[PDB]
């Protein structure tokens, strides 16, 4: 009576999407490496960009 | 009659030139951080 939800039926044949257990995961920040932008820019300028 | 035979000596290149792949861009090197392995070292045919 105090580890589990208040059912109507025990064993209910399908648990709702809020008394189930969802994973919310923080939000992944990617550090995007780089501005195309630029790159691209520069490459034009007739720069031959290579490595890491 | 009979005469010596004409000298040829045999040896590595100067500065071992040859014995490195350089210039060729089939066989290029590379030399990249141990991850991101995007090659630093990119050759030409012109470069000699």
């Amino acid at each position: 009576a105090l580890t589990s939800t208040p059912r109507s039926q025990l064993n209910p044949p399908n648990w709702p999407a809020a008394q189930v257990y969802q994973e919310n995961p923080a939000p992944t920040t990617v550090l995007l490496p780089r501005d195309a932008e630029a790159e691209v820019q520069m490459t034009n300028s007739g720069a031959q960009l290579a490595g890491g | 009659q009979a005469a010596p035979n004409r000298p040829n000596y045999i040896g590595f290149r100067d500065n071992f030139i040859g014995l490195m792949y350089y210039n060729s861009t089939g066989n290029m090197g590379v030399l990249a951080g141990q991850a991101s392995q995007l090659n630093a070292v990119v050759d030409l045919q012109d470069r000699n």
